[PDB]
């Protein structure tokens, strides 16, 4: 079943996945990081 | 009407009316040809007989539109 | 030899073929036998029928008198068919097969006409017969 | 009418040939082995330059070469 | 063949008036069946410019209006003779020899289309500001 | 007769790992990066690859189960937002004023200020789907049973989902099953369309009359009983229209004037709610249940009687026609294409008639006034309904190429109009260009003496008028038949012909729509542009297999580029091309119909009536002679009614004017492929893989340019997404702020 | 007479298929169906225009009279055994009605299913 998710666009979406996921909680943590503090 | 007459402009309708007879009218006789001739036997492409008749379907046709419009 | 006329398929139709270019200059026609009565999409519309024939047909061009035999061969399995574009009004009688044999497959006593004995960069340079006649291409 | 040059990189396939739409090529034998075959353009008269030719040849760098020349009303295809 | 055969092409009551018009005609000379055609395109089209025009409602309106008809059959008889120039160079040989084929008669259908081409013109502005 | 097969694929996963595995040539792995897009183009394209028909059958009638679970899912998705992030309960205390709001935004970078004062206590977008007005005619009146809908969806979700794992993978039906077109259309008749009015029969009386009826006296959202006490008390029900107490017992001595009360044909609008009454909408779903029922009655089984589609085609077959309809029936049991062109016709046909009889005879309580909705109902319903035109355009073409047969289509009528197919295009070449002379060549005219400042020249009211008295004719023919010809109609079939106008709260439910010489000029401007998509469509089926130019055009596929640059150049010769061509051509045919409807309504129709009697529209009866000329076309309906798109920023609206904006991004981004090529984008790889080469990383799968039909697909879907996004932006923009 | 509604295959399968000249069953059963089509809705009309209808009483009464009928309707399809078959005469074709061959229990088949429909329908309007 792995195997399934070896393949192109299910490893483009879930690696999208986190790395959007991770902008996005960090955002919500840490508001407005227009200049480096 | 813009530039003609009120009892003019029927006039057009009437003798239209003639015309959108026989285009149609024209090639629904199906015996065609019986006599008489033309007065003067100009040989001409249809019958005085023929033709009286699309004269008048037009003029029942053109009293038919006038009367409608 | 044409044999104008060879009865002609049962056809009745097509609005698409043998116009006013027809009647001034160079139609053309295609001559098969048909070894059944089977029905065959024209170049124009489809349907004609083989006879048992003597089938001819005068289409419109030589594209449509190939692409015929390209279509009969495959779907009915008669290689027997032998074009041709007219008299009068066209040029050369019997167009294909040329040499009685399919040109596909190779015979003795053809000619080797607009073949380039090289590769085509090593063509010469149209920079080297500026204002020279001479085709780049051309041997 | 349209040029259409065989290159001597030919492998007598015959894939060319077949793919032409008016019969404007045929193969010829080829006297440099006695075996093989070239292709050859006698009727170019005919060629509409629809390139299906080409698109036939398996070498790396097409053995024929359509150059688009003088149009014609046959190379143009009109039925009219 | 070449052509379909449905129940109604080549129909009589239509080739009636098809091989009766004056351009399809048997007997008609070149001259005269021009005219033919001129009086018929001729009387018509000062209908359009006199009802519907840049000045309708004036003195004004048929006389004006009129003037434009004939003078769109000037261009009309230019367009005839760039077309004899242009098809009858020379008025060379085809297969039929009509009026439309080979020429022939092509200044002669001009200078026909012309005569109705003002005659039928005018008459229907006498028809419409007179009458 | 149901004969099956019995699990012929199994359940593994071992295939997912293979992409291509349905194919031959795409089963060996890739080595160009076409691949990719040479796989998913062809994959739900059954009859490329497999060669039974049988097969390819078993195949789609899987697929339409899981078709059929997805819109569940996405229903759900709809009832299931309805209930926790919407102000639905809120709505139904009071559906004047508050707007209908789903989709809640997260709390989060900026996106917050779209959760606006809409209403209630709520915060969130204003929706305008018209679930709401949707939910309010269905009876629903707590948020649980929103709730209960949506896993009561989910399992139906879930349920057909396994259905279409049942019917391949466990039990495949044959093909001897699958061509009994008779049978099948005496149930979809029958029971997909006969017991579908009389199942919402019996939920639209025994469920909704009763609870929309107290809603018009509007007691309380809570005070009106729940749906299944109605059922159960015999007396509360027969309080209002009291034909319980006799039951069913005047149904079954035929005695059936005894409903005359709930079961009517009131035919108006209801004045209260602006909408349809719910009585004629019982009464019309009962009459559509016994019409459907006894429609599907009429087609032979195993019981001897009825009648046989083989035997009606022959014998329908006159002197004009030849064989009529010989062999026709043998189309249609034989190719999922020609079913599916014609299947998609009808279907986008039909919706085109939904949005047209939905803003005129308005169906739901408070949707009508509510010109957020009644809007958007039309225009996105047009739009379904030419995308499904042109998908019938397409399949008709695919048939041609791949499924139609000579050999048995011998002088009928796909022969006959095959063997007259110029005397069509060419007649309807000349009125595609007489349409476009007439209707837009009036308004270049009406352009030039607007600007030369001769308005008794231009084409209006007050000028030289085109007045349209056929549709005024009609328009008045169906205005006075409510006593004449339809005597047991109260009022007419809609108050968008003739008849007094109807308020809703302070806006205006409907009101006649009045067609002069500017409605006359409009209207032929349709009748161009779908003449011309016509001709589009209509010479892509006709010469799919062969023209005059290229003779075996159907051996070249369905979809094939061109046939390179002979004869003059044969770029775009294929059948996939005209219906490259089409798409924009729909995209013009109905983004000018949608462009009349929004324009035509806000200046005519639609606005606040006074509580003297009188109504002042919203953009101000400017119809009349402003719509006549391009540059009233273009100040006072495109220029003048974005101000509120442009100006969304800072408020709740402020999404859609980057959309307005994103849109217009998207659409310029299409041209880029559509004026390219591909021999230009072609080199650009060469040096830029030289580039990755230089640096010794290189991918195996070489890169090559995108073939010239995806360049052309992806520039015409670009396009659409960019021209109708941006509609879909300004029409929203527009009328929540001014409706 | 021979067009078009004795010839259609609309009536040949309707025709054929009713248990007068279907094959299969048996005179009893035969009988039966016969006996339970004719006898349903022989209550339909005395329970709605009888000598008596507004009354309670008017189900009762009314199916009451229409088991009258079918009991000097099976002495008539009796008196049809007693008289068309005196001493079971055969004839060219000896179906059920052509000679007898099963008439003793198709006049209680009958009997059966008449009576036996208007005991069913008699629990669907008074009752249920
Ligand atoms: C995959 C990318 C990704 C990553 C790296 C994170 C990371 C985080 N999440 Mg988030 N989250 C994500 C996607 C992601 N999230 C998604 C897709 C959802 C919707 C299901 C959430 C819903 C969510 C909630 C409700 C919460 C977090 C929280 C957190 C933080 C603590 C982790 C924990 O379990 O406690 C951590 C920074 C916690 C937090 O710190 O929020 C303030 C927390 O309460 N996440
Ligand atoms: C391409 C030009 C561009 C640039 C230079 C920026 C830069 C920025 N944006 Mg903008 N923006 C852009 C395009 C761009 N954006 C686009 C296309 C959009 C529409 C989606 C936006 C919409 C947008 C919003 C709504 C917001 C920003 C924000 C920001 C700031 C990011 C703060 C942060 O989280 O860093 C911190 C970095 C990290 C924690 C590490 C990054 C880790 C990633 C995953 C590495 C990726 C490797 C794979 C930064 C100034 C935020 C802001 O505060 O504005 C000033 C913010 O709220 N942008
Ligand atoms: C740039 C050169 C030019 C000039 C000077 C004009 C001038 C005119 N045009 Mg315009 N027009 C032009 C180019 C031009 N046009 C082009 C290029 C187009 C295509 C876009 C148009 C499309 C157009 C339309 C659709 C119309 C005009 C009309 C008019 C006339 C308005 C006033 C009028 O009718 O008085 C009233 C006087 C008359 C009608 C009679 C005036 C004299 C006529 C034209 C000639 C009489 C016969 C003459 C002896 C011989 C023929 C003349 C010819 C050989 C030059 C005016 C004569 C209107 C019109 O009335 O058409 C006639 C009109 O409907 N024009
Ligand atoms: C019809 C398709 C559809 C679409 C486009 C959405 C879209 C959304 N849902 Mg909904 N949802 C749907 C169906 C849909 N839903 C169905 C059928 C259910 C019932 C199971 C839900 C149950 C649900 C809940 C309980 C919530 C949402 C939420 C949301 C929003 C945030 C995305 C999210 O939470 O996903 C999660 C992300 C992933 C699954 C990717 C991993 C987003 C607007 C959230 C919301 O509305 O916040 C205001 C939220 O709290 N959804
Ligand atoms: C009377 C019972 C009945 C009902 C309720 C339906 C309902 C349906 N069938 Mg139909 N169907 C029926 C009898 C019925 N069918 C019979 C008896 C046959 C065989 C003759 C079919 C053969 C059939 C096919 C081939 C297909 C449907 C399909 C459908 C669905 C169309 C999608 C929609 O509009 O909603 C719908 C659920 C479509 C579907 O979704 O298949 C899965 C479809 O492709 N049906
Ligand atoms: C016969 C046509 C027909 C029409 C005009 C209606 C009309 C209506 N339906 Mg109903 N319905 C129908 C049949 C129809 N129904 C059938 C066959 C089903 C089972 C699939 C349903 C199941 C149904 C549900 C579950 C609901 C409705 C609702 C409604 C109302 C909302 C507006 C709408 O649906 O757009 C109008 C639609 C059309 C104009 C297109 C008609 C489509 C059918 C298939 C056409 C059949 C062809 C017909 C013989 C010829 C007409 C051709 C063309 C003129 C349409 C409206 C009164 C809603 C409601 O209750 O509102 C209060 C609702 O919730 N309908
Ligand atoms: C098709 C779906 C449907 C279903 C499941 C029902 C079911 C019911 N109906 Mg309803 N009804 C329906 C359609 C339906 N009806 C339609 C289309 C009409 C209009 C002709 C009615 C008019 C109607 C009346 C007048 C009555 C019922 C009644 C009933 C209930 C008792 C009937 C019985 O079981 O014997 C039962 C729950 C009885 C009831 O309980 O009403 C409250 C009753 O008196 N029905
Ligand atoms: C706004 C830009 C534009 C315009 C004006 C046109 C025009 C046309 N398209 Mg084209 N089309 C367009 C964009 C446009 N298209 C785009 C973007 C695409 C890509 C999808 C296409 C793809 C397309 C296809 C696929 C087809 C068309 C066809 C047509 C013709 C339709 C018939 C007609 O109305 O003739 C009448 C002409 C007009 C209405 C043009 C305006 C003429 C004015 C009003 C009158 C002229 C004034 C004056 C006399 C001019 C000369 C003055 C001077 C001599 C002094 C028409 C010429 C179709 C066709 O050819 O059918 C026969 C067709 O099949 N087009
Ligand atoms: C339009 C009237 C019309 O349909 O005539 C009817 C005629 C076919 O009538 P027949 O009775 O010959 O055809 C019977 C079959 O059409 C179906 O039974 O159709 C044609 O002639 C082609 C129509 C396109 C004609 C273009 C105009
Ligand atoms: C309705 C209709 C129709 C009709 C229409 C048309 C076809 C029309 C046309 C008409 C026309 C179109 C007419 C004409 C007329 C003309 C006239 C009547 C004129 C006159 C002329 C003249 C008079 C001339 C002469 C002259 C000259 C040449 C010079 C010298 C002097 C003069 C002046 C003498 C049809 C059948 C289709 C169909 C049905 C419907
Ligand atoms: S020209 Fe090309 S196809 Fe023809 S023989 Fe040579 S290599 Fe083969
Ligand atoms: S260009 Fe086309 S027609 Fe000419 S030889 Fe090549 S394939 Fe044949």
């Amino acid at each position: 079943f792995s195997k399934y998710l070896s393949t192109a666009p299910v490893i483009g979406t879930l690696t999208a996945f986190f790395l959007a996921g991770l902008l996005i909680e960090i955002n919500r943590f840490n508001p407005d990081l227009l200049v480096y503090p | 009407t813009q530039s003609v007459g009120e009892a003019a402009e029927k006039s057009f309708v009437m003798l239209a009316s003639v015309l959108f007879a026989g285009a149609v009218g024209g090639p629904g006789i199906k015996m065609k040809g019986q006599g008489p001739a033309w007065p003067f036997n100009a040989q001409i492409p249809f019958t005085p007989s023929e033709f009286l008749a699309v004269t008048a379907l037009g003029h029942i046709i053109g009293t038919g539109v006038i009367l409608g419009i | 030899t044409l044999n104008l006329n060879a009865p002609t398929p049962i056809f009745g139709g097509s609005t698409g073929g043998l116009l006013r270019k027809a009647e001034v200059e160079e139609f053309y026609s295609i001559t098969w036998t048909g070894k059944s009565e089977t029905v065959f999409e024209l170049p124009t519309g489809g349907a004609a029928i083989m006879r048992a024939g003597e089938n001819l047909l005068r289409l419109a061009r030589k594209e449509q008198c190939i692409a015929l035999g390209a279509q009969l061969k495959d779907k009915f399995k008669i290689t027997d068919y032998k074009i041709y574009r007219v008299y009068p009004s066209g040029e050369v009688q019997f167009l294909h097969p040329k040499d009685g044999v399919f040109p596909e497959k190779v015979n003795p006593g053809r000619v080797a006409v607009g073949s380039n004995k090289r590769r085509i960069g090593q063509n010469p340079d149209p920079a080297k017969l500026k204002f020279k006649g001479q085709e780049t291409f051309d041997s | 009418a349209h040029t259409v040059k065989i290159y001597d990189t030919c492998i007598g396939c015959t894939q060319c040939v077949r793919a032409c739409p008016t019969d404007v090529l045929e193969m010829v034998p080829w006297d440099g082995c006695r075996a093989n075959q070239i292709a050859s353009a006698p009727r170019t008269e005919d060629c509409v330059g629809c390139k299906r030719c080409e698109s036939a040849c398996p070498t790396d760098f097409l053995s024929i070469r359509v150059y688009l020349g003088a149009e014609t009303t046959r190379s143009m295809g009109l039925g009219y | 063949i070449g052509h379909l055969s449905t129940p109604i092409s080549n129909s009589s009551a239509v080739n009636g008036l098809l091989a009766n018009l004056p351009a399809y005609r048997k007997g008609l000379t070149p001259r005269l069946r021009g005219l033919e055609i001129g009086m018929a395109h001729g009387y018509f089209l000062t209908g359009p410019f006199v009802e519907l025009g840049p000045l309708r409602n004036t003195d004004g309106g048929i006389l004006y209006g009129s003037l434009s008809a004939v003078g769109l059959v000037v261009i009309l008889t230019a367009c005839l003779a760039l077309y004899g120039k242009a098809n009858f160079s020379g008025s060379s040989k085809s297969k039929d020899a009509t009026l439309w084929e080979s020429g022939e008669g092509w200044s002669d259908f001009v200078s026909g289309w012309l005569i109705g081409g003002a005659g039928s013109v005018g008459f229907a502005y006498l028809l419409l500001q007179y009458i | 007769k149901i004969v099956i097969d019995k699990d012929p694929v199994s359940t593994s996963f071992d295939k997912w790992a293979v992409p291509g595995h349905f194919s031959r040539t795409l089963a060996k792995g890739p080595k160009t990066t076409t691949w990719i897009w040479n796989l998913h183009a062809d994959v739900h394209d059954f009859d490329s690859y497999t060669s039974d028909l049988e097969e390819v059958s078993r195949k789609i009638f899987s697929a339409h189960f899981g078709h059929l679970a997805v819109v569940f899912i996405w229903l759900s998705g709809a009832y299931f937002h309805g209930a926790r992030f919407s102000n639905y309960e809120a709505w139904l205390s009071n559906p004047t004023t508050i707007k209908p709001s789903a989709q809640v935004v997260w709390p989060i970078v900026g996106q917050e200020i779209l959760n606006g004062d809409v209403g209630g206590g709520f915060q969130g977008i204003q929706i305008t789907s018209g679930l709401f007005q949707m939910w309010r005619a269905s009876g629903i009146t707590t948020e649980l049973q929103l709730y209960v809908t949506a896993i009561g969806a989910l399992v139906m979700a879930a349920l057909m989902l396994f259905a279409g794992w049942f019917h391949y993978h466990k039990a495949a039906p044959k093909l001897e099953w699958f061509q009994n077109a008779e049978s099948m259309m005496n149930h979809h008749l029958g029971g997909l369309f006969g017991l579908g009015s009389l199942s919402w029969a019996g939920h639209q009386i025994h469920v909704s009359l009763p609870v929309n009826k107290l809603l018009d006296s509007g007691v309380s959202p809570q005070e009106i009983p729940l749906p299944h006490e109605f059922i159960l008390n015999k007396d509360l029900i027969a309080q209002l229209y009291p034909s319980f107490g006799q039951g069913l017992t005047p149904f079954f001595t035929l005695n059936w004037n005894e409903y005359s009360d709930f079961l009517t044909f009131k035919g108006g609008l209801n004045p209260v709610t602006g909408g349809l009454w719910l009585s004629d909408s019982a009464h019309h779903h009962l009459a559509i249940a016994v019409l459907f029922i006894v429609a599907g009655h009429m087609y032979r089984t195993n019981w001897g009687i009825g009648h046989s589609m083989k035997e009606m085609y022959d014998s329908h077959k006159g002197p004009f026609t030849g064989e009529g309809h010989k062999g026709v029936y043998e189309i249609f049991t034989n190719s999922w294409h020609a079913q599916l062109s014609l299947n998609l016709a009808l279907f986008g046909s039909l919706s085109i008639i939904v949005a047209h009889h939905m803003y005129s005879m308005p169906p739901y309580p408070y949707l009508a006034t509510d010109y957020a909705t009644s809007l958007c109902l039309f225009t996105h319903h047009v739009w379904i309904g030419g995308f499904l035109i042109v998908g019938a355009g397409a399949h008709a073409a695919i048939f041609m190429v791949r499924d139609y047969d000579p050999a048995q289509n011998y002088n009928n009528l796909v022969d006959r109009v095959l063997r007259h197919r110029d005397a069509i295009i060419s007649h309807l070449n000349w009125v595609c260009i007489f349409l476009g002379f007439h209707s837009f060549g009036l308004y270049i005219h009406n352009d030039t003496m607007r600007a030369l400042g001769r308005p008794q020249d231009m084409f209006s009211d007050a000028a030289i008028q085109l007045q349209p008295v056929f549709a005024q004719w009609v328009q008045g023919v169906n205005s006075a038949a409510a006593g004449n010809t339809a005597p047991n109609a109260l009022a007419n079939a809609s108050y968008a012909f003739g008849g007094d106008i109807v308020s809703v709260g302070g806006k205006v439910a409907m009101m006649p729509i009045s067609l002069g010489t500017a409605d006359f000029l409009v209207h032929h401007i349709h009748a161009f542009t779908i003449h011309v998509t016509v001709l589009i469509l209509l010479k892509g089926v006709l010469f799919a297999r062969n023209s005059r130019l290229i003779p075996d055009k159907a051996n070249l596929g369905f979809r094939f580029p061109c046939d390179g640059p002979g004869r003059g150049g044969t770029c775009q010769v294929s059948a996939w091309d005209h219906v490259f061509l089409g798409l924009f051509w729909m995209y013009n045919s109905l983004s000018v119909v949608l462009f009349h409807f929004s324009w035509k309504m806000q200046s005519d129709v639609w606005g606040n009536v006074t509580a003297d009697g009188a109504v002042s529209h919203i953009t101000g009866n400017n119809f009349a002679q402003g719509a006549i000329t391009i540059n009233g076309w273009l100040r006072d309906f495109l220029w003048a009614q974005a101000s509120q798109v442009i100006q969304s920023y800072g408020s709740a609206l402020s999404a859609y004017g980057l959309m307005f904006l994103g849109a217009h991004f998207i659409w310029a981004f299409s041209l880029m492929f559509l004026f390219s090529g591909r021999g230009y984008w072609q080199e650009l790889i060469e040096s830029i893989v030289w580039a990755h080469n230089k640096l010794k990383f290189a991918p195996s799968i070489q890169p090559r340019a995108l073939s010239i039909t995806q360049g052309r697909a992806v520039g015409v879907a670009h396009y659409l997404l960019g021209g109708i996004a941006t509609t879909w932006s300004f029409f929203h923009a527009r009328i929540i702020s001014v409706g």
